[PDB]
């Protein structure tokens, strides 16, 4: 139930989303925070740079994860990912 | 009368049966020639002609330009698609037909898609030589129209129906002259 | 409301 | 059975410096923007009320055929384009029957640049009212297709003609259309 | 590029106003933006979206009557909500696609604001900072100095604690307390406290000049905001204490 670590362990974050996707957006946080801009990941799969980071989309369950090659005490946090739904319009609604 | 210079990028999205196998297709033209371009199955650009070479070159050497152009086949095209199927790839208006003499015409005007079949039939059954067509024909209002002339002896008695097979009607559609 | 038809954006060329 | 194509076709045109950005869907545009009034027309109203899209987009999207433009100018060691002749032709919306609302139609086909002069003549007396024109439709073999629209009700009375001129036209096209038709 | 700037960050409203956000942009067009508004925990909700090119704006979920969104620029965009309540009181962030992106929806949010609409402004107060030397027993047994610093009886939660070593400002070395210790917690309207210590140290904690200010900014009630009460105008004043090298 915590990410222990000041070096390494695993970032799991398992984040969801219900209508299909086109563009992911990686955004974990703080408090009062703008974002956490990670990287995007788009209908393919693999793209995870800077350790502790790592983005698998698997559009055949519909969900994503963020895993961190080495924690610290600044990646504890609240994480969640955005999505903008296909032949739809622009907009972002993140998930959990 | 000055020299104009002319640049003709072209992204042409291809579906097959519908979006079970897309195709995108980044094209560029200096005046009419293409020059670079980009297949979605070749899954990187590649130079046509020389000019387009550096082109070639510099987009698969940034990950962005080349990340992208490849995303194409699903976060564009098979997005689109998506938009205007409902009304483009359904669209379907009835042909309106009409028959009159010259040489027997028989034209089918304001109807979409463009796929059709004309026949005729001389009394009853289908005369299969001696027809000239004029081929599909776009009027640029999302309809295309054609003509369809049957060449005859109006004899007495003798009854012509022009068939017309269109997806925009359930049951072919048929006009009979005299 | 209302879909909308996504534009591939153009890159510039060397 | 559906099987599509769908076309951004969009240009830039020095020195003229005009440009556009136009979508194709099997041949028959969906809709397009004029650098002009920066507003996206869609070519069947209709189509307006189930799909959007942002002007600017496509204004933008020109900015960077410019200079992409100039770029392949030089690049090119400053060749210019082969001028490429039209090839008018005079269509009738439907069968045209007398006192019964109809419209000509002008098929300017399979030229370039991109750049025409179309004008309606009703009995020599050009038509400056009422007429219509789509942009510049993008062919197969990378040409141009355009059409011109004249509204009219029929009569043997009257006649009209469509005058295209082209810089691979040595003299301006003329082409009639008199009640009647091949 | 990308940026943004959400105007109001900390505003307080009595429960009953308008207060207006103005989501704004950086070099870039936004023909659209969006606005969410997220709370504690709760992943960050999209309320609606407000697009230039007259287009309306859509209202998502059901959240429907007032909020009023006005996006005029293509540059800015404005989020009043109407009336108010002690239940609005949440983040509001807001995004805007870059409209030239096309396919590859670039959005980019703003740094966010904390609408702080209070039932009333009798429930406000600001802080007052001081400084701490550190222990003669630390700078021996370790060569380092934690000076510490601590602010007593702010609200709104409006800070923006700096240390200012020896004039000029420096972040390298600080630590501030995530959540507040409420003054009287178990009670409903306790104001707050948060500490932050500086270990710098370099045998300057206690030398010459040095001199060293906490700091503490506070965003203090609107200049349109009604004030009776007899105690001064808790306005947007900023508080420090300083403290030199021994
Ligand atoms: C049209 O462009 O054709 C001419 C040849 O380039 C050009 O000079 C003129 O602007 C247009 N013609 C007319 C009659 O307006």
């Amino acid at each position: 139930q915590a990410l222990s670590i000041q070096e390494g362990e695993n970032a799991t974050m398992n984040c969801s989303y219900k209508t299909s996707i086109n563009n992911l957006q990686w955004y974990r946080q703080n408090s009062g925070r703008g974002l956490v801009h990670l990287i995007l990941i788009r209908s393919n799969e693999r793209e995870k740079h800077s350790g502790r980071l790592r983005v698998t989309l698997d559009t055949s369950k519909k969900s994503s994860s963020l895993l961190i090659t080495a924690s610290r005490a600044a990646d504890t946090a609240s994480y969640f990912c955005a999505t903008d739904t296909t032949s739809g319009t622009y907009k972002y609604i993140f998930g959990t | 009368t000055r020299p104009r210079f002319l640049w003709q990028p072209k992204r042409e999205c291809h579906f097959f049966n519908g979006t079970e196998r897309v195709r995108f297709l980044d094209r560029y033209f200096y005046n009419q020639e293409e020059s670079v371009r980009f297949d979605s199955d070749v899954g990187e650009f590649r130079a046509v002609t020389e000019l387009g070479r550096p082109d070639a070159e510099y987009w698969n050497s940034q990950k962005d330009i080349l990340e992208q152009a490849r995303a194409a086949v699903d976060t564009y095209c098979r997005h689109n698609y998506g938009v205007v199927e409902s009304f483009t790839v359904q669209r379907r208006v009835q042909p309106k037909v009409t028959v009159y003499p010259s040489l027997l015409v028989c034209s089918v005007s304001g109807f979409y898609p463009g796929s059709i079949e004309v026949r005729w039939f001389l009394n009853g059954q289908e005369e299969k030589a001696g027809m000239v067509s004029t081929g599909l024909i776009q009027n640029g209002d999302w309809t295309f129209q054609t003509l369809v002339m049957l060449e005859t002896v109006p004899r007495s008695g003798e009854v012509y129906t022009c068939q017309v097979e269109h997806p925009s009607v359930t049951s072919p559609l048929t006009v009979e002259w005299r | 409301e209302n879909p909308v038809v996504h534009f591939f954006k153009n890159i510039v060329t060397p | 059975k559906e099987e599509h194509v769908i076309i951004q076709a969009e240009f830039y045109l020095n020195p003229d410096q005009s440009g556009e950005f136009m979508f194709d869907f099997d041949g028959d545009e969906i809709f397009h923007v004029d650098m002009a009034k920066k507003e996206t027309v869609w070519r069947l109203e209709e189509f307006g009320r189930f799909a959007s899209f942002e002007a600017q987009g496509a204004l933008a999207n020109i900015a960077v055929d410019k200079a992409n433009l100039e770029i392949m100018t030089k690049r090119s060691n400053y060749t210019p384009i082969t001028n490429v002749p039209p090839e008018v032709t005079v269509l009738t919306n439907s069968p045209v029957e007398l006192r019964e609302p109809n419209v000509l139609i002008c098929f300017i086909d399979k030229f370039t640049p991109p750049v025409v002069n179309v004008t309606w003549l009703r009995n020599g007396k050009p038509v400056t009212t009422g007429v219509s024109e789509t942009v510049f439709l993008p062919r197969e073999d990378h040409l141009f297709r355009k059409f011109h629209y004249l509204p009219f009700l029929p009569s043997t009375e009257d006649v009209y003609d469509c005058r295209v001129e082209h810089w691979g036209l040595d003299e301006p096209l003329l082409k009639h259309w008199e009640f009647d038709a091949p | 590029g990308a940026v943004v700037s959400q105007h109001p960050s900390w505003v307080i409203s009595k429960s009953g106003t308008s207060v207006k956000i103005e989501c704004r942009s950086l070099d870039f067009q936004a023909t659209t933006m969006f606005w969410y508004r997220q709370f504690p925990k709760q992943s960050l909700m999209l309320m609606a979206t407000s697009n230039e090119g007259s287009k309306a704006t859509y209202e998502q979920g059901v959240e429907k009557d007032k909020f009023l969104i006005n996006h005029a620029s293509l540059t800015l965009s404005t989020l009043t909500v109407t009336s108010a309540h002690p239940e609005d009181s949440s983040f509001y962030i807001c995004s805007a696609r870059d409209l030239t992106s096309g396919a590859n929806n670039e959005q980019f949010f703003g740094p966010g604001t904390r609408l702080t609409v209070l039932e009333d402004l009798k429930n406000v107060f600001p802080p007052e900072v001081a400084v701490f030397e550190p222990s003669e027993a630390e700078i021996s047994h370790t060569q380092k100095a934690t000076l510490v610093c601590l602010a007593t009886g702010f609200y709104p939660d409006h800070v923006e604690l700096s240390w200012w070593v020896n004039g000029k400002e420096v972040h390298s070395g600080v630590s501030t307390d995530p959540q507040p210790l409420k003054e009287q917690p178990a009670l409903n309207d306790s104001r707050y406290s948060l500490s932050s210590r500086l270990r710098v140290s370099a045998t300057f904690w206690q030398n010459p000049r040095n001199h060293f200010r906490c700091q503490v900014q506070f965003y203090g009630l609107s200049e349109n905001d009604e004030w009776t009460q007899d105690r001064a105008k808790p306005v947007t004043q900023i508080v420090s204490a300083e403290a030199w090298g021994r």
